[PDB]
RNA sequence: UUUUUUUUUUUUUUUUUUUUUUUUUUUUUUUUUUUUUUUUUUUUUUUUUUUUUUUUUUUUUUUUUUUUCCA
RNA sequence: UCGGAGUACAAAAAACCCUCCGAGUGAUUUUAAUCUAGACAAACCAGUCAAAAUAACCAUAACAUCACUUAUUGAUCCAAAAUUUUGAUCAACGGAACAAGUUACCCUAGGGAUAACAGCGCAAUCCUGUUCUAGAGUUCCUAUCGACAAUAGGGUUUACGACCU
RNA sequence: GCCUAACGAGCCUGGUGAUAGCUGGUUGUCCGAGAAAGAAUUUUAGUUCAACCUUAAAAAUACCCCAAAAACCCUAAAUUCCA
């Protein structure tokens, strides 16, 4: 991760995270299950459903992704017909 | 004894294919599977050979 | 570490040595019979019944009823043996049995069952349905005398009321007929009690028809304390139990506190407790007849609620407990995207400041 | 072949006395790796009875078995789980009959 | 459990001794 | 493996001579324990350390008063090799609210209510 | 050395919930490789011989008679070879329900 | 998709003097079949360029056997 | 690399160039779906179950079954697929897309974390004494030896350890 | 082998503040709490997590834990769960 760029001197971000991850405005990160497109005939139906289902990331991975990504991707986005607009916020979090 | 992986498509017209392991020294595979597109018990025949 | 068993072990009686000389059972049916026979014994270890409510195990039931009829056992056995020998002497019955073509006089079987062993079956059915648990709370009786209750749905349609049958308020709208064998020297009291349907007090039950001082079998000639009232079960909570109790009494019982008015449309006045009633009239009354049936809601209940009771119809519903969910975590790990939907207040997008 | 303490190795009988069998078995007992004696039924009974008498008339109120069972002074930290059964008479493969 | 008083309540292999998974060997040794 | 030590119930069965030897009442057991920590918890198991911590015996050679109930008797049995236990004696009875500031604890195991009168 | 491949992590096969624990539906009571604990009332049986509570309540463990399914040939043969006084006993795990099925609430007094 | 053997009388084996057993037809044997004895016909799957012969190499399809991708 | 047994005796886990079995798949039809509570296990990635509800068959089961059934298997990316999939002993098996030997002509930064010489621990090996007598010694165990065995001592050789450099 | 006193490939300058998981050093006072290792890795001379631990903030149950309970041929010290 380039903490200070050479041209503008800003902090860059790794494009792999934006390519294979999604950040909700609540701070959670969304990712796909590993191996959901490899050897489907060799796996059980329940295993295939688990692979196809989305999953979340824990605190350590979330902090790592936040460090590796700039503040642009942490903004609030109001997309037209965004499926994840419902999951953008968090409710009834008693902590 | 070597097995063969065969891709079989539905005969209901709808595009729906699934892979199955078969014995090489057997005839063309033709079974009854379940199609969720039409949600019916449909006849599936061997279409392609994918993996040896 | 080893500990001493707290009692005899199950398989410590049979000898391990010389199994070949010990007889075995080769039938799964025999093994099942033996296992079920042993499973009912009070074992010293933790069993299924103790944890799943064997109803406090043994219970010394107080008996409040007529004494059993005194029958000569030897003469009864001799007569039964003679009848069996006479039946077996016939060749036509044996031919029918061989040819698998035989019929049974079901009406006579029913009559004989009611005469000799019907009371015990009725008592155990009432115990299963919990009649004694809510009428006396500590006492179960034997319905010695029969009690035939019948509702008239028209001119040629008669609905019987057996022990646990289902009778709708449409058929139960009118006062039923009660039949029982009795000489012209005894007094009887009939009480129709609805165990389920009281809106306020769970521990109280309603009275629909209480008629006391019945000379013999003439139920009509007896004075009615409470006029007959059609059943009025709730639309939601269905299958209430209505029980006819018949008591035999010796003296001419007169009571002024339990007397009901002719209209008797007040639910406050139609509040009853069989325990207190039998406490009051324990000296003379002794229960001898019982006939309980189930009744659910129908269209006829609305008319009873509106015209008769002058009330609005209560509607209930069998609501289930909400599903259990663990405490929501700040960062759920390996959870599906739908994890946030499990704690959503409503399926409406909420915009805070925008 | 493993042999523990108190296990017989060779058992002899006949119409003979005890002196000669002891005399010609003491050499074998000495040549054996573990210490051994040429005993008889009477000798074994006598030694067991003497051991029981000593262990019952021992004067000091403190005994190894009592201390180990009661965990006095927290001695279980130093001791071994097998010591609860050995009662201080057995240490490794060595057995001392005079330790009660 | 081993320390529980109800230990060995399921002990059944001592009640049956027919555990010979051999093809056809016969004893033929009763003198 | 070194683990906790089970103590058989035979150890805590008093002999008739024990009462006379230790000056105890064979009929009525005493009411309160005075416990004093003699040895250190170093070179001792962590569960024993925790028991000594929860018993309030952090400071050695300082008596502490506890109940005579089996709930605390279990822990006292667990750490019995590190403490001295005496029965609390009340020759003058329980001190009242007017004698709380004039009480004292003699080393013999008794609690004097009136101490240093003038 | 000639021995190789013996190294393998344990499968954590054991009892998860002890007696007296208040569990919910779907909680795995215990995992096992062979049939050590048999399910009883309100306890299912997964295809991997796992035991999971079907209702919300209290877990209990009992010793109860064992009547095998008639289609299980080995079990039926063992039962038939058992002597006249022998009855098989197995350790069953049960869940005693606590929450009732439901309640009747007034929705509208019309 | 790639690698390799290939295409024989009507059926199988060889080899270049295209032969040897089955099958077919015409006779004989038998009361009639079957068995057996004679005679006959029966081919290099096709294109192209050749050798002394072609078992020289190439075009269109036919079954074919193996491989068909660690990540 | 993965699974079973003992080590690891009774909730779980637990290592060695520890002692043994195996696995890198076959055969058959009941061709075995969608969605979603709640749980096991786990650093993560992975692996496991699964109540209710839906589509097709009895209008009463569907967890595919068997071979000790536990292991029979592989994360990105990328290629070919064409609508939905497949995938090379990455076998060093959490894996770089593709890279061999020799240096006594060697160099550099370090290591007594790691060897050879020495020292030190132990005594497998070695050397000593004593105990035991069957046997040799013409008779006779101990004049001179003395097999099968026991106990104790020394640290000279090799080997083991890798504690000081 | 020799190529200006060091040649398995000369010397100077520039890249160059080359890079080092490796060695060495790291400069005032006092006070509080305070850690010996489970999993991966061209990895065991290091890193990345987990378990512990430190500064803050929220809460409420936390250790000891009587019974009872945890397998089937035999099995010790004792373990897990809870008043
Ligand atoms: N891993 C680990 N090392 C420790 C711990 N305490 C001390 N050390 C190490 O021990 C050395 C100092 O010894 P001490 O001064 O503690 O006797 C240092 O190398 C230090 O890093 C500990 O709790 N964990
Ligand atoms: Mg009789
Ligand atoms: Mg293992
Ligand atoms: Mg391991
Ligand atoms: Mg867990
Ligand atoms: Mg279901
Ligand atoms: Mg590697
Ligand atoms: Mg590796
Ligand atoms: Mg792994
Ligand atoms: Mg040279
Ligand atoms: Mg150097
Ligand atoms: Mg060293
Ligand atoms: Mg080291
Ligand atoms: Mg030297
Ligand atoms: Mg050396
Ligand atoms: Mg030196
Ligand atoms: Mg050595
Ligand atoms: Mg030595
Ligand atoms: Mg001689
Ligand atoms: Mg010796
Ligand atoms: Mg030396
Ligand atoms: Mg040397
Ligand atoms: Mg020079
Ligand atoms: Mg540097
Ligand atoms: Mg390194
Ligand atoms: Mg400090
Ligand atoms: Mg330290
Ligand atoms: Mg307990
Ligand atoms: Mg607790």
């Amino acid at each position: 991760v380039t903490y200070f760029s050479s041209r503008k001197g800003k902090r860059k971000t790794v494009k792999a995270v934006i390519y294979r991850f999604l950040r909700l405005h609540s701070g959670l990160w969304l990712r796909r299950k590993a191996g959901y497109k490899k050897k489907l005939w060799k796996k059980t139906a329940a295993r295939k459903r688990r692979l196809r289902e989305f999953v979340f990331c824990n605190k350590t991975q979330s902090k790592l992704l936040d460090k590796m990504t700039t503040s642009f991707w942490k903004r609030r986005n109001w997309y037209a017909d965004d499926p994840y607009q419902k999951y953008q916020d968090r409710t009834n979090l008693k902590v | 004894s070597k097995t063969i992986l065969v891709k079989m498509m539905s005969q209901a017209g709808t595009g729906f294919s699934f892979n199955t392991k078969r014995s090489r020294l057997r005839e063309k595979l033709t079974l009854l599977h379940y199609d969720p597109v039409v949600k019916k018990k449909v006849l599936f025949v061997e279409q392609k050979k994918i993996r040896s | 570490r080893r500990a001493a068993p707290l009692g005899p072990m199950p398989n410590e009686d049979i000898d391990v040595s010389d199994l070949e000389r010990l007889k075995k059972y080769r039938s799964f049916d025999r093994y099942r019979r033996r296992a079920e026979q042993e499973a009912r014994k009070p074992h010293w270890w933790r069993t299924y019944r103790e944890h799943f409510g064997e109803e406090s195990g043994p219970k010394d039931r107080v008996d409040i009823g007529l004494p059993p009829p005194k029958v000569s056992r030897t003469q009864q056995l001799l007569e039964r043996k003679q009848a069996l020998r006479e039946l077996r002497a016939n060749v036509e019955e044996e031919r029918a049995a061989r040819l698998q073509t035989a019929r049974i006089p079901l009406e006579a079987v029913r009559a004989e069952w009611e005469r000799t062993c019907g009371p015990y079956h009725k008592q155990r059915l009432a115990e299963y349905c919990g009649l004694y648990r809510d009428l006396f709370h500590g006492a179960t009786f034997v319905p010695r005398v029969p009690l035939h209750v019948a509702y008239a749905v028209g001119e040629d349609d008669l609905m019987p009321v057996y022990h646990g049958n289902e009778v709708t308020p449409t058929e139960a709208a009118q006062a039923p007929e009660v039949t029982y064998e009795a000489d012209e020297g005894s007094l009887w009291t009939l009480l129709l009690t609805n165990l389920d349907g009281h809106l306020l007090e769970p521990d109280a039950e309603y009275v629909h028809w209480l008629v006391t001082n019945i000379p013999g079998n003439r139920v009509t000639e007896g004075q009615e304390t409470c006029p007959y009232l059609p059943p009025f079960p709730a639309r939601g909570s269905g299958f209430h139990r209505f029980a006819f109790l018949l008591f035999k009494q010796d003296k001419r019982i007169d009571f002024s506190g339990d007397t009901r008015p002719s209209p008797c449309y007040q639910l406050a006045q139609r509040t009853f407790h069989t325990f207190d009633f039998y406490k009051k009239h324990q000296d003379a009354m002794t229960p001898a007849g019982l006939a309980f049936f189930q009744c659910r809601w129908d269209d006829s209940v609305t008319r009873v609620f509106h015209q008769l009771l002058d009330m609005r119809e209560p509607v209930f519903e069998f609501v289930r407990p909400p599903p259990y969910h663990p405490k929501q975590k700040r960062f759920p790990h390996r959870q599906p995207l739908r994890y946030l939907d499990r704690y959503r207040d409503s399926h409406e997008p909420t915009y805070g400041i925008y | 072949t493993p042999v523990k303490a108190g296990r017989l190795i060779v058992e002899m009988g006949g119409r003979c006395e005890f002196k000669e069998v002891q005399g010609f078995l003491d050499l074998v007992a000495h040549k054996l790796p573990f210490p051994a004696k040429a005993v008889s039924r009477e000798t074994l009974e006598k030694m067991r009875k003497d051991q029981e008498e000593r262990e019952r008339n021992n004067q000091n109120p403190w005994t190894f078995e009592r201390i180990a069972t009661a965990n006095m002074l927290g001695i279980r930290k130093v001791l071994s789980p097998y010591d609860l059964t050995h009662k201080g008479r057995y240490w490794g493969k060595f057995y001392t009959p005079e330790r009660v | 459990y081993r320390s529980k008083p109800t230990h060995g309540i399921g002990r059944y292999k001592h009640l049956v001794k027919a555990q010979e998974p051999k093809k056809k060997k016969g004893k033929v040794e009763v003198r | 493996k070194f683990t906790r030590s089970r103590i058989p119930d035979k150890v805590f069965q008093p002999s008739p001579e024990d009462h006379e030897k230790y000056g105890g009442d064979p009929q009525y057991p005493h009411k309160l324990h005075i416990v004093t920590r003699i040895k250190s918890t170093k070179r001792r198991p962590y569960w024993e350390k925790d028991i000594i911590k929860m018993l309030g015996l952090e400071k050695a050679h300082t008596p502490q008063v506890h109940k005579n109930i089996p709930s605390v008797n279990a822990k006292l049995k667990v750490v019995k090799h590190l403490i001295r236990i005496k029965p609390l004696k009340l020759p003058q009875g329980l001190p009242t609210e007017e004698d709380m500031a004039n009480t004292c604890l003699k080393s013999n195991g008794e609690l004097v209510v009136r101490w240093l009168l003038n | 050395s000639k021995n190789l491949g013996g190294k393998s992590p344990g499968k954590r096969f054991g009892i998860k919930k002890m007696e007296g624990h208040y569990v919910h539906a779907g909680n795995i009571l215990a995992t096992q490789r062979h049939f050590r604990w048999h399910p009883g009332a309100h306890v299912g049986l997964g295809k991997n011989k796992c035991l999971y509570a079907l209702e919300e309540g209290v877990v209990r463990y009992t010793k109860e008679v064992y009547v095998p399914n008639p289609s299980n040939s080995e079990a039926v043969d063992l039962v038939t070879r058992l002597p006249q006084g022998a009855v098989l006993y197995k350790t069953f795990v049960h869940v005693v329900p606590a929450k009732p099925e439901g309640t009747f609430k007034l929705v509208a007094m019309l």
